[PDB]
RNA sequence: GAUAAGGGAAGUCGGCAAAAUAGAUCCGUAACUUCGGGAUAAGGAUUGGCUCUAAGGAUCGG
RNA sequence: UAUCUGGUUGAUCCUGCCAGUAGUCAUAUGCUUGUCUCAAAGAUUAAGCCAUGCAUGUCUAAGUAUAAGCAAUUUAUACAGUGAAACUGCGAAUGGCUCAUUAAAUCAGUUAUCGUUUAUUUGAUAGUAUACUUGGAUAACCGUGGUAAUUCUAGAGCUAAUACAUGCUUAAAAUCCCGACUGUUUGGAAGGGAUGUAUUUAUUAGAUAAAAAUUUGAUGAUUCAUAAUAACUUUUCGAAUCGCAUGGCCUUGUGCUGGCGAUGGUUCAUUCAAAUUUCUGCCCUAUCAACUUUCGAUGGUAGGAUAGUGGCCUACCAUGGUUUCAACGGGUAACGGGGAAUAAGGGUUCGAUUCCGGAGAGGGAGCCUGAGAAACGGCUACCACAUCCAAGGAAGGCAGCAGGCGCGCAAAUUACCCAAUCCCGACACGGGGAGGUAGUGACAAUAAAUAACGAUACAGGUUGUAAUUGGAAUGAGUACAAUGUAAAUACCUUAACGAGGAACAAUUGGAGGGCAAGUCUGGUGCCAGCAGCCGCGGUAAUUCCAGCUCCAAAAGCGUAUAUUAAAGUUGUUGCAGUUAAAAAGCUCGUAGUUGAACCUUGGGCUUGGCUGGCCGGUCCUGGACCCAGCCGAGCCUUUCCUUCUGGCCAGGACUUUUACUUUGAAAAAAUUAGAGUGUUCAAAGCAGGCCUUUGCUCGAAUAUAUUAGCAUGGAAUAAUAGAAUAGGACGUUAUGGUUCU
RNA sequence: CGGCACCUUACGAGAAAUCAAAGUCUUUGGGUUCUGGGGGGAGUAUGGUCGCAAGGCUGAAACUUAAAGGAAUUGACGGAAG
RNA sequence: CCCGUCGCUACUACCGAUUGAAUGGCUUAGUGAGGCCUCCGGAUUGGUUUAGGGAACCGAGAAGCUGGUCAAACUUGGUCAUUUAGAGGAAGUAAAAGUCGUAACAAGGUUUCCGUAGGUGAACCUGCGGAAGGAUCAU
RNA sequence: AACAUGUUCUU
């Protein structure tokens, strides 16, 4: 087709994005960036569809022209920025913070964070390798590079990163017993911890996860975040819900008993 | 123009296939450079991605290697006395890779006699002789006398290679692409390899 | 372009054109709730028909079955809250013993007839389509509109309604003054 | 016994006479048929000189 | 709703079709047409031809300003503000349109790149052995022009950069090669070179089976990453750029210095892409049985070419590759898929077209530029069309939007706008016929007026009564005003208006049967006509032509064609073959389909859960005990159920192959089924609701997908292998011998 | 035991005539081959193929049409019988 | 009740001299635009930079030239497919009441029918073998 | 022994 595509239908954009049929042709396409395209949530959806602070993408324009909003700390303009997991979006202006995170419906929920807490992140250990001038360095789950790490450390493993200084603070090895969140699949969303990993030379490895109720669910490894180093203890605040699932008779009875 | 897609032939069952799109450039190919023997003409070609090739037009030197001795040295290119795939290339000299060349034997005679003190050739003539009482009776410092004996001992080399250094051209195959990346780069013959050679040569 | 809009079709028609039994219900169903023609009763014949569709399939699973429990009671809470089923009938197996009889009763036709708004079940659609009805605080226009239990306390004459508080219209701004 | 601009059988009873084709290699070859043919059907391409390359043998000697 | 009815006969039971019936987001057409919400719309024939206009441009404080352009005198006699033109950069490869080609092709799910390119984004990342900052070009501009004419340009004079080409500013110690002298059993040393990163070749690291007589990454896997050595290169780049603030230090020199940034740059990573690529899956056709291989067909070696693999191409060589399990050829009124219509189940039919993938821009081909195009709102050429011309020449591509011609059964305005949706650019600002709003719009879908209420004598067995007497009510529509909106329109809201024949007058088809509703009156007289079918009509026509009444659906009803059900009249479920159509004249026989039985059965012990009642202990529900029932485990019975190491997991050594079935990973939205929601209802949509806040709030469910691939439990059914000239199995720590590590 | 048949019955089958298979078929599945899909046009035309020929095998479509057909019943008729 | 030829008319399809015609695809051969690569060329131009007058020799380079490569397109021939004219010939079907006979249905007045072969205005007749779907389930 | 034929259309 010549050439890259530049627009994204309405109807093919992410669907965990809640973007409504009728507005109109068009969806936001995310940029390139530290993200992919379909696991990423752009700023525009994040600052308009979500937080209702913008009434429409002019005005999404001009909140960022004005070095109001930012991800990891650092400022960006890009209207389409591909925001995604464990990204932490700042607004000194408001006073307010954000971390994007899956609530267990399978959607990025707007989870409010403090200003301490809005000063670091966590990151996947995709590979480890070795550099030009036998400089060791990994790559993680957000296209971050960090050179010189731990020596121990491998794929599939969490590193803390400070938002400023781009530094690692500390990580995690993975093994059984390893609080997690499920990355992709059905198990979009919600929270789990380690029971056992399945090794299938060429293939995709298994891994055998609990819920903190007993439900034992698998998953491709590739969708596998840890997230701690035992249960009970993540390293990042938990939205509302804390990553359990609710079947919608369960979900039905709350409501009726909430509302009275 | 020249294409490389796989659409224009017939299918594995025998079929004749009917046409799917007009030619794409990204399946596009170009002319042999059909590199010769001559003062250096190189040739840039822009390809995808903005990268570059050097279609080596006509060439004079290149680096070659003596793999035992490691060491390599930017000798000439006499001509070309052998190609495996066709006799072309040999009867008008067209220097692509694997193809069988003599290259000036000079300087790597020059760093044997320098790095060792002995002398190759071996031959016992006029100017033979001459040269080799010469290079016996050169003027060398009590280090560098000490230097060279220590690279004594594995001084000999094999009895193939040495011969040819007689006529001062010795026996190579091209090792790099010439159409590729411009240059025309090799290795000196050696042992078994050597051997075929010879022997397709002389027969 | 921009995606499709989705809609349907809230009736069918009779597979046998003239049975004389099946006319003679249909008129005697439009004169018992003076309705406008048989597309009234064949929306009842439809909406009736996908309701015991779905709810058959349901009573033809088990008990304490989640897809069976869930939408059974879905649906029997949807039927009790419009007036349909009453208290004692939450089973599901009342609800095929339910009659085009009944979806036509829950029709501000008949409710504004029943509780005495209207001389006539005639005067009472031209009393709604002339608008001088109130369904709560919303004025409805539509006969159709179906009352629930919350909305049957709830209908009175219109806020400003000629016949509720206000100037009272044409023919009489024209005769009353000679 | 030869040649002839442009035309090309208008000449003549009639293409009479003349012209045109032609060896060899490779390609390709219809109807019809007594299945043998038709067939050199029809219709195309190549061919010099020089310098090379390859293939195809005989007799002795375990 | 898993349904039938009319028609062969004097009558019957059948076969069998014709006819009737209902749907179609399925198209045309006739008649008719009041209101609202929603909404398809030149696909079908001609990927036919097109007048005109528009559809792609782009500037920030941070590339280049002597407009002889505009404003004023100002922290600015180098400029400094605004702002044309032009240079430079970026975009123009997106989008939108269409469905012509195309049948293992495209496409779908599923793979691979240890087989490649990748502007941009985001991470990183280079001190490498004239410098108070180098040159020369051209545009813009004034000026002479030439051509009939085009987004044609030529001479001449200036003048710039983040344009073009050049070029230094520099650490620290250390390694290596050469090595004049020199110590003297093998040292030191002057003096020369290379130090980065790119490029090409060659050669070495890149190790990790456990005890006697040192450091080392990843992978399932590599010649991987990374590193070293020797050399190589028409030497890649390791910043001669730009804006605002102007600070601090004095050894007071237009001193040494240093804040946010713009832009740029090598390599790697990432992201956006691309190009190939594995496995399985396409409609009809044998009046297509052999096809491919000259000139590449199938394979091998070597090269060339490519971004890269590969007969992609060349040279030499071998003779291979596909096929009745349907190759190859032919047809397609064939772009594929998500999907659509009908649907007891199984099926049948459709999918040009809102999303995804492909392909094309009159037909063909070839290229430039660029990260990316074999680009057509880019070029070049031919063919076909076609415009202008002063006859010398010049200029084209609506299957973009709107509009014309043609074609036909068959489809709308040369309108308004960037306000939403998003896209592009140097960009908060510019542009966008993409897109949004109106016009045409009985394609379809939702809701839904054409009336109602009382009284007289009447009529009738407490109202259900046949007419004409009145009071009222109302929106169809016209219109003050606000709202709606970019501005509007329309809806919604509303001053003054707006009904007795409320003439503000409902239509389309029917009245023998199928099939609901007349044997009433005239006309005709087997004529004219009706009639899907059976039939009606020949002077008393319930069927024609007409008037009255009635029936059905109704703002919609009828006709034509196609398709679906009815059709168990295509039959796997599920037909028929003696005589209704239909058993080959008869055997043999290959492919195909299909093929007897048999190999661990019983028995016992211990024990988890959830089912009913007995305890009953009842607030629908709760605990030990007995009873039984179901789904399970573990041991023992001659005993299957891999095997070692560390020492109920985690690293080694081995495994007869399949079908079938279980479970799971994952599988785009939209559509389907389906939970929540007074869009006033509903179709829909994904919202909305709360004491009325300067806030709080549940949501945006769930299943369906699975032919093929992946992982997984089971061992019935159906296959496959085994020890028969023993060339068989075991010997753990059997014995001896020969090799390797 | 195998064979050519026959008689009765009708559980069963069938539209019936009839059928020991034409039964074990809506309570619809032992294996497998072939053939038909209203009546005509038509076993025609065309292409192919076999044959000395006569012909055999393969084998359409346009168009046309409301029946054609099967088995039985009552009558009538018979150059049928009693 | 019913068969065929024959007569009038209408419609459909078939054969057919015309080496008929037209349209669309594929293709041998011949010619071949143009681009790209290559090869020289050298209008012009700045100096690797140097010369008493400037003589060397550096760089950049347009048109054009050589040889390739991809290959539009044209002619010729071939082949495939699809429409289509045609003297004449031979069928089929339809169409109240035309002609000739009476083949079949009854033992249809010669039982009917199948295959094959001859003959004949027409139905049809005859020979050879077969069937009962016969007019005989039987001596 | 001979024996051919019966306009169309119904009610
Ligand atoms: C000379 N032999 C002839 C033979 O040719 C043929 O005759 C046909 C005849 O069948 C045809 O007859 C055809 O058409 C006629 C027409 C009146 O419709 C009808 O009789 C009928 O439809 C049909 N048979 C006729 N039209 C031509 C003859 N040669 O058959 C009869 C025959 C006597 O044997
Ligand atoms: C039964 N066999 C018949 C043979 O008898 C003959 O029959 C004709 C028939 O064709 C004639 O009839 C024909 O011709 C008339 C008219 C044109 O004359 C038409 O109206 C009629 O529809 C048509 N069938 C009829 N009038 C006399 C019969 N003997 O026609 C040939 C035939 C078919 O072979």
């Amino acid at each position: 087709a010549r050439g890259p595509k530049k627009h994204l239908k309405r109807l093919a954009a992410p669907s965990h994005w809640m973007l409504d049929k009728l507005s109109g042709t068009y969806a936001p396409r995310p940029s390139a960036g530290p993200h992919k395209l379909r696991e990423s949530l752009p700023l525009v959806v994040f600052l308009r569809n979500r937080l209702k602070y913008a009434l429409n993408g002019r005005e999404v324009k001009a909140i960022m022209m004005q070095q109001h909003v930012q991800v990891d700390g650092k400022v960006r303009t890009d209207t389409t920025y591909p925001a995604g997991f464990m990204d932490v979006i700042t607004l000194e202006a408001t006073n307010e913070h954000f971390r994007l995170v899956y609530d267990v419906k399978g959607k990025f929920a707007v989870h409010r964070i403090s200003a301490e807490e809005a000063a670091y992140k966590l990151g996947k250990v995709k590979k480890v390798q070795l550099g030009k001038k036998g400089v060791p360095y990994v790559v993680t789950h957000d296209g971050r590079t960090i050179r010189y790490p731990d020596p121990l450390i491998r794929a599939n493993d969490t590193v803390k990163i400070d938002l400023a200084t781009g530094k690692i603070d500390d990580f995690i090895k993975f093994d059984t017993g390893r609080l997690v969140m499920v990355t992709g699949g059905r198990n979009l969303g919600r929270v789990g911890v380690i029971v056992h990993r399945e090794k299938h030379e060429g293939g995709f490895d298994l891994v055998h996860i609990k819920d903190a109720l007993e439900n034992t669910f698998v998953t491709r490894l590739s969708n596998v975040f840890v997230i701690g180093t035992e249960a009970g203890k993540p390293w990042v605040s938990l939205p509302k819900g804390k990553g359990i699932k609710l079947s919608i008779s369960e979900e039905r009875d709350r409501r009726r008993a909430q509302q009275g | 123009g020249i294409s490389r897609d796989s659409r224009h032939k017939r299918s594995a069952t025998g079929a004749k296939r009917a046409q799917f799109r007009k030619k794409r450039k990204f399946e596009l190919g170009r002319q042999p450079a059909n590199t010769k023997i001559g003062p250096k003409r190189i040739h840039s070609v822009r390809t995808r991605g903005g990268n570059q090739k050097f279609r080596a037009l006509r060439v004079e030197t290149g680096n070659f290697s003596w793999g035992s001795e490691g060491v390599s040295r930017k000798t000439r290119i006499a001509g070309v006395v052998y190609h495996p795939s066709n006799n072309e290339l040999v009867r008008t000299n067209t220097l692509t890779k694997s193809a069988v060349v003599q290259i000036d034997a000079t300087p790597f005679r020059q760093w044997y006699e320098n790095h060792y003190g002995a002398t190759l050739g071996k031959k016992k003539g006029g100017a033979h002789a001459a040269h080799a009482a010469e290079v016996a009776d050169a003027k060398r410092s009590r280090k560098v006398e000490r230097k060279l004996a220590a690279r004594s001992g594995a001084a000999a080399i094999e009895s193939a290679v040495d011969s040819q250094f007689g006529s001062g051209r010795l026996y190579a195959v091209i090792s790099s692409r010439p159409g590729q990346s411009g240059r025309c780069d090799g290795y000196i013959l050696e042992g078994e390899e050597l051997a075929f050679y010879l022997r397709r040569l002389t027969a | 372009p921009r995606a499709p809009r989705t809609y349907s079709k809230t009736y069918s028609v009779p597979k046998r054109p003239y049975e004389s039994a099946r006319l003679d219900a249909e008129l005697k169903l439009a004169g018992e709730y003076g309705l406008k023609n048989k597309r009234e009763i064949y929306r009842i014949g439809f909406q009736l028909s996908k309701i015991r569709r779905a709810a058959r399939d349901l009573l033809t699973r088990d008990e304490k079955d989640p897809k069976r429990l869930f939408e059974g009671n879905a649906l029997i809470r949807r039927l009790v809250r419009i007036g349909v089923l009453s208290e004692d009938k939450m089973k599901l197996d009342y609800v095929l013993a339910l009659k085009p009889e009944d979806f036509l009763e829950r029709r501000l036709q008949t409710q504004v007839f029943k509780l005495g708004l209207a001389r006539s079940i005639h005067h009472a659609r031209v009393l709604i389509t002339q608008r001088h009805i109130a369904v709560g605080k919303q004025i409805v226009n539509i006969p159709s509109f179906t009352v629930r239990l919350d909305s049957q306390k709830h209908i009175d004459f219109a806020h400003n309604s000629p016949y509720g508080g206000g100037r009272a219209g044409r023919v009489k701004r024209k005769n009353q003054g000679k």
